[PDB]
């Protein structure tokens, strides 16, 4: 358990067109309604973090990582379930590696919200 | 609960044209309430029953929705010579009203009762108010115009109201000691008509925005009474006038049509789905006048006239055989599911046809028309049997279409002028062959197609190669309409060319017997080439374009190679691979006429080499040299150097595919190293030694390994 606290956890989503500057501090994002979310803790040789898909990759770091139970792996590799329904706050987004198509996302724990549409304007949503 | 049962689900795209005006019931006007009134009773009694008809019949003149746009004048059956102007914020509504008559000093609303009485005089000054004739000779039953609210309308439904004078009598009643309004006593002498019918009009002006007008329907089939109602009917007067909008007229059935639609709008429809559904229709877009014939017993009774103006957008009937005749302009034909005939006249036309036609459709093309488009909303292409030197849509099953021209001498012309869509997408044209002219496809939309065949893969390679399973012939170049990609083909020179515009785009490719591969990069493709599934397979083109900022890179991963050999030439780096039992080859070129020495070929996850690296070894004679040999060793999937030291927590992630890890431990120093690794989770089987000697088993506790190997 104590891991859940220490160990920041990682996501990356692929998204087709990004606005400049649209997204402000304090927004309110909400996961789909989906079995459960599949994350990696690690992802310096995981290969997820590295580039794939076409358009903007959006990478998330979340500083609250409680509230994810491990599913049958292989021993040597970290992957944790999402519960759906959780708040997330969007922070600290800059785009000056622009043409790299590249978004950093910091993160943190989140109460029971219960608002924030995350599809992006062009249609696309994140945390996937 | 009770209102859910009148309620219904939206339809999603309706391939058709359908009918959605509302249908009269039978009995509407005042025959009923005469045969009610033929029984010999009191006249008072026989007023009131009157008296009842008109108020019904001035309660519900006009239903104004404004939040979803519709004014509904159905219900109004005594307000007449009706004008609607919807050119006014708050539409104007103006009207004659039903009322009153004296036999002697006619309808004078000005007056109160005590002032008709005096006027006719027919009790006395001291008699109390409540003995008088409540309202005689001076009522109307509409009372006031009713005022619409202020909205925005585009649905206009349209009732068949008449203006009516009542005409009445004063009867004494003795045993009552009071004066009441009554019928006229028929038997005296010949007393005036109990009412009498004044106007038969209705008039609509429609604004700046499109606007539909959907009068009653009063012939919705033919029973006999709906059948006598529009019968009674076929003189009504509809006076419709268009805006720049658009005007949609939905005719109900019966009556006289007087249509002026603005030549301006690109779209005035002229529906005809409101009739019975297997309805004889005939009609002509270039005649003005116009009578729609129906046959009664032994007669015809023109049970419509339109004269119509500024229409180009004529929709016959349901079900039914049309003979649809078109105009020197551009014209827009929904023919019926019955078959027929539709003349098209001069300039564009297009004409949208059901599946399962009940007999062949005949499509003459007059000889001033330029263009023909086809819609096929409900039929696939599977179902089209390709019929060379005919333009004719003939189906595999059911009755087909039978396209001919006026002339047969000038039948030649047309040539690129005839486009056949398809439920799928897929979209044929008429392309002149060397002794004929053919339907050739040249468009083809994915996403359609997708849509109406899910199941199967959805491949551009798999499409072409559906085509031409089914003899198919097609155009000298066909386009793929939609997808993140563009592709092109052309059967002449039988060459494919896929060019994938978007950034970053993750892309497979198999090669085929049957085409040439062309392939246009962009900065961060990625062209994920699995292993090949067919042999002799056409050569391969790869075009790149390096901007020397963001390298593209090419991953060669899953393919799973054996050995991969190089050339250049010409600007271009030839490459051949072998499989195990598969073979392919490709050739790699650049747009700026010069090979990029900053992109990147993933060979293997940890071996990523550069084009420059190989671009220098490789002789600019064309002579072959391995680039990639599994004959060396087994493909090396992990390339760990050893400048890390300690702890490092080596973690190499399972593969369902491969089954077999090769981890590859590198020195760049000088000394012999000697590492005590230690196995926490898996097994190994030993360490490599010779290519064709099986792994040799080797202590994980000790890994001594050479200095520069």
């Amino acid at each position: 358990p104590e891991l859940l606290r220490h160990t920041p956890g990682y996501i990356r989503s692929t998204v087709s067109k990004w606005s400049r500057g649209w997204l402000k501090t304090g927004t309110i994002l909400q996961t789909p309604e989906d079995r459960n979310t599949d994350v990696y803790l690690t992802t310096i040789q995981n290969n997820v973090f590295s580039r794939q898909g076409g358009g903007y990759q959006v990478y998330y770091r979340i500083d609250g990582m409680a509230g994810a139970d491990i599913a049958d792996n292989a021993p040597g590799e970290t992957r944790c379930t999402l519960r759906p329904g959780t708040c997330f706050e969007v922070t600290s987004v800059d785009e000056r590696h622009y043409e790299w198509n590249i978004i950093y996302v910091t993160l943190k724990t989140c109460g029971w919200s219960r608002n924030g549409q995350s599809k992006t304007p062009n249609g696309d949503n994140l945390f996937n | 609960s009770i209102s859910l049962g009148l309620t219904a689900a939206s339809v999603a795209f309706p391939p058709l044209i359908i009918a959605t005006g509302p249908i009269a019931a039978i009995g509407m006007g005042a025959s009923s309430i005469a045969r009610n009134v033929a029984r010999k009773e009191e006249r008072h009694t026989q007023w009131l029953e009157y008296k009842k008809f008109l108020t019904d019949g001035s309660k519900h003149i006009v239903v104004a929705s404004p939040e979803r746009g519709l004014l509904d004048f159905s219900g109004n059956k005594v307000f007449g010579k009706m004008v609607l102007d919807l050119r006014q914020s708050p539409p104007l509504l103006h009207g004659e009203s039903s009322f009153n008559a004296d036999r002697k000093i006619g309808h004078r609303p000005d007056l109160g009762d005590w002032q008709i009485r005096e006027k006719v005089g027919y009790a006395n000054s001291i008699s109390p108010y409540s003995s008088l004739a409540h309202g005689y000779a001076n009522s109307k039953w509409p009372r006031t115009i009713p005022k619409i609210p202020s909205g925005e309308y585009d649905t206009i439904i349209l009732g068949y109201g008449h203006q009516y004078q009542a005409n009445t009598e004063i009867e004494y009643l003795s045993n009552w000691i009071v004066w009441r309004e009554a019928v006229p006593d028929s038997t005296s002498r010949h007393k005036r008509p109990p009412l009498e019918v004044l106007n038969s009009q209705c008039t609509v002006i429609a604004g700046e925005r499109k606007t539909t007008v959907l009068p009653l329907r009063v012939l919705s089939d033919l029973t006999p009474e709906c059948t006598e109602q529009a019968i009674s009917l076929k003189d009504y007067k509809f006076i419709l006038r268009g805006g720049s909008g658009g005007l949609a007229v939905q005719v109900g059935g019966a009556g006289y049509y007087d249509i002026d639609a603005n030549l301006v709008a690109k779209e005035n429809t002229l529906s005809f789905r409101g009739l019975p559904e297997e309805f004889p229709l005939t009609f002509d877009l270039s005649k003005q006048t116009q009578s729609v014939m129906l046959k009664t017993p032994d007669d015809e009774v023109p049970v419509m006239t339109i004269t119509q103006k500024g229409i180009n957008t004529l929709v016959g009937t349901a079900a039914g055989k049309d003979r649809l005749i078109g105009n020197d302009k551009d014209n827009t034909f929904h023919t019926s599911s019955g078959g027929g005939t539709v003349i098209s006249g001069g300039g564009n036309n297009r004409y949208i046809i059901p599946r399962d036609l009940k007999t062949p459709l005949t499509l003459t093309l007059s000889s001033n028309s330029v263009s023909h488009e086809i819609f096929l909303p409900e039929t696939t292409l599977a179902e089209l049997k390709p019929v060379a030197f005919e333009l004719s849509l003939i189906y595999w099953a059911g009755n087909n279409i039978n396209v001919q021209p006026e002339d047969e001498a000038k039948l030649n012309h047309f040539a690129g002028n005839f486009r056949v869509h398809t439920r799928d997408g897929m979209t044929l044209e008429a392309v002149s062959r060397e002794n004929g002219i053919q339907l050739a496809i040249s468009l083809c939309d994915v996403q359609r197609w997708q849509a109406v065949y899910p199941e199967e893969n959805n491949r551009p390679d798999a499409i072409l190669d559906r085509l031409h399973d089914m003899g198919w012939s097609l155009t000298p170049e066909v386009r793929f309409q939609g997808g993140e990609t563009q592709v092109s083909y052309d059967p002449l020179t039988r060459q494919l060319v896929y060019q994938l515009q978007a950034r970053y785009s993750e892309f497979q490719l198999a090669g085929s017997r049957h085409h040439t591969t062309a392939v246009t990069g962009t900065p961060g493709s990625r062209y994920i080439i699995m292993k090949p599934v067919t042999t002799q397979i056409l050569p391969t083109q790869i075009i790149l374009a390096g901007d020397n900022d963001h390298p593209e890179t090419i991953d060669l991963l899953e393919a799973s190679p054996v050995l991969v050999e190089g050339k250049k030439d010409k600007n271009s780096v030839i490459l051949t691979i072998a499989t195990i039992q598969y073979s392919l080859q490709l050739t790699i070129s650049g747009i700026e006429e010069s090979l990029p020495e900053t992109t990147r070929v993933a060979i293997q996850p940890q071996d990523t080499r550069l084009l420059g690296d190989v671009l220098r070894i490789l002789p600019d004679n064309g002579n072959w040299v391995g680039i990639f040999r599994s004959g060396h060793t087994p493909t090396v999937n992990r390339l760990e150097n050893l400048m890390a030291l300690n702890q490092v927590m080596t973690f190499l992630p399972r593969v369902s595919g491969s089954a077999e890890q090769v981890l590859c431990l590198e020195n760049l120093g000088g000394v012999r190293k000697k590492v005590e690794g230690e196995l926490l989770s898996g097994k190994l089987k030993g360490a490599w030694k010779a290519e064709g000697e099986p792994t040799v088993p080797v202590n994980i506790s000790d890994l001594s390994i050479p200095p520069y190997s």
